[PDB]
């Protein structure tokens, strides 16, 4: 459903050290060691709510990277029969 | 008024940078100055200055010197906003930082009260555990969903919140929130924990460090295991853990009295703790060219160098050598593909003591900087390697400095092997073997560089000879350490009565205010400019008297081998390995270029002797 793009070179190549806010949220090239990482976890990707009282099933939303918020207003009422997310019909993503 | 007298005060040190601020006539550095330095950062545009104190302090008479100094806190605004004026009015996105320097007086953090607080001021210490750099507000757009985002204010002072005011707007408000990180000016930081000069503590009161946090590009300019000097910014930071302290202390309780009665009470302790801040950092603590050339033109600028090293020292001869070898190493490079090739150096004194073999060590941590001297059998673990620091709090993973490896690319000295056990010397091993210092604790793995030379001081089981004793079974650490240390340089201590005359006169010379006239050929402080000039050499040997090396490798082991009831070790091919690093030493030491056989004969004889003294 998705082919998201993995670029290739820009340099750049601050090595490690030499960052400052002025390259934040700005692509970056980085260089450095491996060490020891976490083992791998799903991430929301679509997220879906079966809600309480109101009935089934509120449908797909996109969230997010990384937010996952706010389901504010939907399906009936909105409320007091609100959101809890379900196993089934919700993708995942993996995560490390 | 206060806000016409503080904007006076502006007007009048506005006045002073665009009045004249150099007297210098004639040939200069002719005025003005300060303009030419607006203009040269404009050459970069880098939004920073530099500007001096003195001069400010004497143009006014002062009164406008103590008007900054004591209510500089007051005055930052007004200071920095007067820059953006002249720069509005001569030059054409606005980040800018004031920081004076070079103060009349120094200030030990131990003589630091609370009457200077807000003030700007001068402290002098040895940095320790710096931190990795992180991003701060002070500028944010910041609002509610309600009606509209993209207001970008306030958040001034450490809060961190919060929006001042015209909330919401139609929802009017109160509220809070929301914050974007799309919209906001971010600057630095890194933090930095100073502690006092080792030299300066008052017994026995022991040291205390004091935090100083870094914004500005004066990041980054501070340096782990350094003396450094500070220039004010000084102010405070609140702190939570301190309770049971005793007290009595001061509180919020809001003061109701206005209104009427129909929030509740809203009590909050305020309790503070001092912490240094830094605008300005210095590492403080053509002409010479000449000298330099005047040096290494000389032929007896070697010997020159080996009857300079230490004064206070008498003879000897071999461990001058011993010490100053260390100071310019090998190529320490290549030759891959591969395992890369030692490199440095390594020297352990071993004899009877009141040899004097500790005044070599002290005056190595004298000499050279980025030096670190422990007497360990206290080290007491880590100590040589780092702890790792957690938490921070914030993430932590924040590494010590810390003994051994704070001193990188340099001579570390160690009092002792012999009292340090076990424990610590694997690691000593592991840093003189894999030359990689690997570090994981209940947390963070991680792999930190240390490339250094040891120069260890080890006494004998007995302090003494057991000459008729193998070296080997004498200086009693274990095998794998032993043969990394190349090579020993074994000191006894003897009467002669000639010599023993000499160091009567000698010793009592030197408790002696006169004569102290005693003069090395070479003053200590030239002798670093040499050195480090001695540094930028890549000496390499591509000369095919190489050749002869090999035969003397060769001469080496052979008469040496029958019997092995000589010094043997083997002789360790190790040892043809050493030739090389000593032969690059003494290149580093002449200035020239692929050497000559000569000088590889000297590294010769110098290990053959270092052999002999084994032999008995
Ligand atoms: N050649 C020398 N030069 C300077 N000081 C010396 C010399 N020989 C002996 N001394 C004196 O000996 C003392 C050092 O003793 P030392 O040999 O260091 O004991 P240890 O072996 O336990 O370290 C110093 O206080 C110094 O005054």
């Amino acid at each position: 459903s998705e082919i998201h793009v993995r670029i290739s070179d820009f340099p750049t190549i601050y090595s490690l050290r030499e960052l400052r806010e002025s390259n934040l949220s700005s692509l970056v090239r980085v260089t450095g060691v491996v060490t020891r990482r976490t083992g791998v976890f799903p991430q929301l990707k679509y997220v879906k709510f079966n809600c309480l009282k109101c009935g089934s099933i509120l449908g797909p939303f996109f969230q997010d990277s990384n937010e996952e918020i706010r389901i504010s207003f939907c399906t009936n009422c909105k409320s007091k029969g609100p959101f809890r997310v379900n196993g089934e019909k919700t993708v995942y993503r993996n995560y490390q | 008024v206060d806000d016409v007298t503080g904007e006076k005060v502006r007007e009048a040190f506005e006045q002073f940078l665009e009045d004249f601020s150099v007297q210098s006539t004639d040939t200069g550095e002719v005025e003005k100055v300060y303009r030419a330095q607006i203009e040269f950062m404009k050459i970069y545009d880098l939004n920073t200055i530099y500007i001096d104190y003195q001069h400010l302090s004497m143009r006014e008479n002062g009164a406008l010197a103590m008007a900054i100094s004591e209510q500089y806190y007051r005055f930052l605004p007004f200071l920095q906003k007067g820059l953006r004026r002249v720069v509005r009015k001569y030059a054409p996105e606005r980040v800018f930082q004031i920081s004076f320097f070079n103060l009349p007086t120094v200030h030990r953090i131990r003589d630091i009260r609370s009457e200077k607080i807000g003030s700007l001021l001068s402290i002098s210490g040895t940095v320790t555990r710096t931190s990795e750099v992180r991003p701060e507000l002070y500028k944010a757009s910041f609002t509610c969903d309600m009606c509209r985002a993209i207001v970008d204010n306030v958040e001034q002072s450490f809060k961190y919140t919060e929006p001042t005011f015209c909330p919401n707007p139609s929802c009017e408000n109160r509220a809070f929130w929301t914050l974007n990180v799309t919209r906001s000016r971010f600057l630095d930081w890194q933090k930095v924990r100073i502690q006092e000069n080792a030299n300066e503590i008052p017994t026995g009161s022991m040291p205390r460090t004091l935090d100083v946090i870094l914004r500005g590009d004066s990041v980054e300019r501070a340096k782990p295991g350094d003396r450094c000097k500070f220039t004010g910014v000084e102010i405070v930071v609140p702190d939570v853990t301190q309770l049971g302290l005793p007290g009595v202390k001061p509180s919020s309780t809001l003061d109701t009295r206005g209104i009427s009665k129909t929030r509740s009470l809203g009590v909050r302790d305020l309790t503070y703790k001092i912490s240094f801040l830094a605008c300005h950092v210095i590492s403080i603590g053509s002409d010479e060219i000449n000298e330099l050339k005047e040096m290494v033109k000389d032929e007896h600028i070697y010997d020159k160098l080996v009857r300079s090293i230490a004064p206070a020292v008498f003879g000897h001869e071999a461990v001058k050598k011993g010490i100053l070898l260390q100071m310019l190493g090998g190529v320490h490079k290549s030759t891959v593909e591969g395992i890369k090739l030692r490199g440095d150096i390594n020297i352990c004194v071993v004899g009877d003591p009141s040899t004097s073999k500790s005044q070599f060590l002290k005056y190595v941590v004298g000499f050279a900087p980025r030096s670190v001297y422990t007497s360990g059998k206290a080290s007491s673990a880590a100590g040589l390697t780092a702890a790792v620091v957690r938490d921070e709090e914030g993430g932590d993973y924040t590494i010590e400095a810390g003994a051994l490896m704070l001193a990188d690319n340099g001579i570390c000295c160690i009092d002792e092997f012999d009292k340090m056990d076990i424990s610590d010397q694997v690691a000593i091993h592991e840093a003189m073997e894999q030359q990689t210092i690997s570090i994981a604790k209940a947390g963070i793995h991680a792999t930190l560089n240390a490339r250094t030379s040891i120069l260890a001081a080890a006494n004998p089981v007995g302090g003494r000879y057991n000459r008729k004793l193998s070296l080997r079974g004498n200086l009693n650490m274990t095998a794998p350490i032993m043969s990394r240390f190349d090579l020993f340089f074994v000191i006894l201590d003897d009467c002669n009565e000639k010599i023993d005359t000499e160091l009567a006169s000698h010793i009592v010379d030197l408790h002696m205010k006169r004569d102290e006239a005693i003069e090395p050929p070479f003053s200590a402080e030239q002798l670093r400019r040499y050195i480090k000039y001695a540094r930028t050499f890549k000496p390499i040997l591509t000369k095919e008297a190489r050749s002869y090396l090999v035969e003397k490798y060769k001469e080496l082991r052979k008469d040496d081998a029958q019997g092995f009831s000589r010094s043997s070790y083997r002789i360790t091919v190790r040892q043809l390995e050493s030739m090389i690093r000593l032969s690059e030493a003494i290149a580093r030491a002449n200035c020239v270029d692929e050497i000559t056989p000569s000088f590889i004969a000297e590294a010769y004889d110098l290990l053959r002797q270092s052999i002999i003294r084994v032999d008995v």
